[PDB]
């Protein structure tokens, strides 16, 4: 625990870590990656279209 | 007759055992984690999708 | 605990995906498993191991349409190649399971064999009746009506076709041959000198060559 | 349900990089073409974008994986050819990924910006074919019959 | 009849002005909905 | 559960009255061999989760 | 086991019998009525113009129909064969034995 328990201590509370604000300056952009991975194919019902 | 295959997963450190059929396999796929290597023996049936490349040689899957 | 032992037993319901085989429906044997893992830890930082082989059937409330033949759990190691020293682990507890097929025997499969019986008994009906056809089509109607029974009753799956979905193509079939070969009788029977002709052939077969194994007169 | 289901952990690292993968159950608005029904293929697609953000705070892009030490963009859905169950009766074409940015809205709407999964699957129509098409035509085809009656 | 839409509400809350020159030039913050007061707008003839 | 978490009634004594409704759906097998001339034996086990 | 948590049990039980009226009125009377017109068969004349065979098949067409009406409402376990189930093939059979 000890590591674990310091970093989370340093990055959140020594730091005031802000979950409201963007990693980034006011006039930039953040790089959002995405992937999609299919797991099952559940069902296509054509009545309701869903 | 016998044969000496190889068995480990993906780059583990190589292991060995003794295959008593005819070929030896290697088996390459792709999760979203990562690429699974699996080696054994015989040639058997893999899915859609999958790499398969067996061979009727002593130590051949790598 | 006091040494600090966590014991936690929450209930769920597990809706887990499962290849089904409806090859042999509704003599099909299943085979249904739950893999189970730490979805954002590795085996290097969790490690999950099984409780026993077996999963736990003893308040085990029995099914009404499955019996549960076989049951056992495997814990899997997974390395990949880009990581040789953190495994990633799951525990896949598999249920091999058989269907209790009488529901599907006495809705489905005997209605479709005495229909399959009714089809061949036009052939003793005489055709100066006048109800060979009535009887044949009327069999092919209920036939047809039943296909709405069927297809509310079976599972509408394309991967195969259910040897039950065999037998209702079989008896569809042997109905729809019934009434063509019915109507070729028929044709036969009003046959008259004004229209046609005997061939010699026909005389030679359906009256010397078959008859005379019978009992009638030529 | 715009939302994912399970909120599960992030994972960071010394970089600062921050890895997330949660899984999701989504019910989307898939148009059907019924005209070739039962031989009928679909075109439906997971439409995937911040409600919350623009595309002044956040910018959409494509997974780079690596093969070889050369990078590429990940331009298909992922599906793990050892582990996926096909569908009962859909079978999958084509899986393309693409990142979409339409001029139309202004630039200020969080739909500007968006990263389209597209399933193109074949209906296999077995169960149509056997239990409906099948006697369907061959009853229908007995009408000839009583022209010999 | 079911409907997916987008609302569009405009208002003015006169207690989350600022000056942007004394701010670095921002003049404009997106906010979570809940952290503001909101007019209480609903569908009235819901049917569930 | 219970449907709804109600008040609680403490007396003096300290012995405290709770009266929480709740909509249950559990489970009953069926037997069916007189269908629909049927009767049926359905159960309600209540028991402490933890 | 003493230190487990769910052993002792409290356990209301409730036998319920079924007001079978419905089934009466709406499936069991009407198919008993239509099947027994079948019997009515053997006091045609046996020539053409009788019509034994349409209406012995056309009552084993209307029972088909009652197959139907009964398919979405039995259950769907496999311990035992309902009462209606039993009762219907075994109408059926009748029919068929009449057919032939
Ligand atoms: C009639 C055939 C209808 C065509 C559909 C068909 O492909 O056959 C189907 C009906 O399989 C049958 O042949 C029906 C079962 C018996 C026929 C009933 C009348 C006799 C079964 O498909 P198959 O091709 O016979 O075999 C399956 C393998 N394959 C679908 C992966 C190729
Ligand atoms: C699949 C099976 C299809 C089975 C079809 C058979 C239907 C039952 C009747 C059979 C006997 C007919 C018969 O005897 O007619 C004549 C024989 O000539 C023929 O038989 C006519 C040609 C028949 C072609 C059959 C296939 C195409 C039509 C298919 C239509 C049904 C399709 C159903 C599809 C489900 C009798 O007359 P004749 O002896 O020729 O003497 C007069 C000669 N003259 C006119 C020159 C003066
Ligand atoms: C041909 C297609 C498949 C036939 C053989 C299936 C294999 C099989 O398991 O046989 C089964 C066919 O079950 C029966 O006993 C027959 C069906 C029930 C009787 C008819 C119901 C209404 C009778 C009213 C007129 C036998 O299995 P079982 O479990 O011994 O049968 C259930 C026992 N029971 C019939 C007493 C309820």
């Amino acid at each position: 625990l000890n590591e674990e328990e310091r970093l989370i201590r340093h990055l959140f509370e020594e730091k005031a870590y802000n979950k409201e604000l963007r990693p980034a300056a006011h006039k930039e952009s953040v790089e959002i990656s995405l992937a999609l991975t299919l797991s099952n194919l559940i069902s296509l019902k054509e009545v309701e279209e869903t | 007759g016998s044969m000496i295959c190889y068995n480990q997963q993906s780059s583990q450190p190589p292991t060995t055992k003794t295959c008593s059929e005819t070929s030896c396999y290697k088996k390459t796929w792709r999760d979203h984690r990562g690429t699974i290597i699996e080696r054994g023996c015989g040639c058997p049936k893999v899915k859609p999708g999958i790499k398969l490349h067996c061979c009727r040689t002593d130590k051949c899957n790598n | 605990d006091y040494t600090g032992h966590i014991t936690w037993t929450p209930p769920a319901i597990f809706k887990s995906y499962c290849e089904i085989i409806v090859t042999h429906f509704p003599f099909d044997e299943q085979n249904c498993s739950m893999k189970l893992g730490t979805w954002t830890y590795d085996g290097s930082v969790v490690v999950i191991n099984p409780e026993s082989d077996q999963p736990d059937l003893s308040n085990f409330m029995e099914s009404g349409e499955w019996v549960i033949k076989e049951s056992r759990g495997w814990k899997h190691w997974v390395f990949y190649a880009c990581c040789p020293s953190t495994p990633y682990l799951d525990i896949t507890y598999h249920f091999v399971m058989q269907r209790l097929p009488l529901y599907f025997i006495v809705n489905v499969i005997i209605p479709c064999l005495l229909f399959s019986f009714l089809t061949g008994l036009v052939f003793y009906l005489p055709t100066d009746s006048g109800e060979k056809m009535t009887l044949s089509i009327s069999v092919l109607l209920s036939l047809t009506v039943f296909l709405l029974v069927i297809v509310e009753l079976i599972p509408s799956t394309s991967s195969a076709v259910p040897l039950i979905g065999k037998y209702m193509l079989f008896t569809m079939v042997f109905v729809i041959a019934s009434i063509i070969i019915t109507v070729i009788v028929i044709n036969t029977h009003h046959r008259s000198p004004s229209t046609h002709v005997m061939p010699e052939w026909v005389r030679k077969v359906f009256i010397d060559t078959i008859p005379n194994i019978m009992f009638f007169s030529t | 349900s715009f939302q994912i289901s399970y909120s599960c952990n992030v994972l960071i690292y010394p970089s600062g990089s921050v890895y997330w993968l949660p899984p999701a159950i989504f019910r989307s608005s898939c148009p059907i073409s019924v005209t070739y029904f039962p031989f009928d293929w679909q075109n439906c697609s997971l439409k995937f974008s911040s409600l919350k953000y623009t595309t002044k705070e956040i910018t959409l892009s494509l997974k780079q994986a690596e093969e070889d030490g050369r990078s590429y963009p990940v331009e298909w859905i992922i599906i793990d050819p050892e582990g996926f169950t096909e569908n009962g009766e859909w079978e999958i074409v084509h899986r393309p990924a693409r990142v979409n940015v339409d001029p139309s809205v202004p630039l200020d709407s969080p739909n500007r910006q968006d990263v389209t999964f597209y399933l193109i699957i074949r209906r296999k129509p077995l169960f149509y074919v056997i239990n409906i098409l099948v006697p369907c035509v061959l009853i229908s085809f007995m009408i000839n019959l009583v022209f010999y009656l | 009849m079911s409907t997916k839409v987008y609302l569009d509400l405009e208002w003015t809350d006169y207690r989350l002005s600022w000056d942007p020159e004394e701010h670095e030039g921002i003049d404009s913050l997106r906010i979570s909905a809940e952290s503001v007061w909101l007019p209480d707008v609903v569908l009235l003839n819901n049917n569930d | 559960e219970v449907a709804l978490y109600c008040n609680v009634l403490v007396s003096p004594d300290g012995c405290v009255y709770w009266l929480p409704p709740a909509i249950f759906r559990s489970s009953c097998p069926v037997s069916v061999t007189f269908f629909p001339f049927d009767w049926q034996n359905c159960s309600l086990i209540f028991q402490s989760q933890t | 086991p003493a230190e487990e948590a769910g052993h002792q049990k409290v356990v209301f039980y409730l036998l319920i019998q079924r007001k079978p009226l419905f089934y009466v009125i709406n499936i069991i009377a009407p198919c008993v009525l239509i099947s027994s017109v079948a019997i009515l068969i053997y006091f045609l004349p046996a020539k053409a113009g009788g019509q034994k065979c349409t209406v012995a098949i056309n009552v084993l067409l209307a029972q088909t129909v009652f197959l139907f009406l009964v398919a979405k409402k039995v259950p769907e376990t496999s311990q035992a064969v309902p009462l209606i189930s039993k009762y219907l093939t075994f109408l059926l059979v009748v029919t068929i034995l009449i057919v032939v």
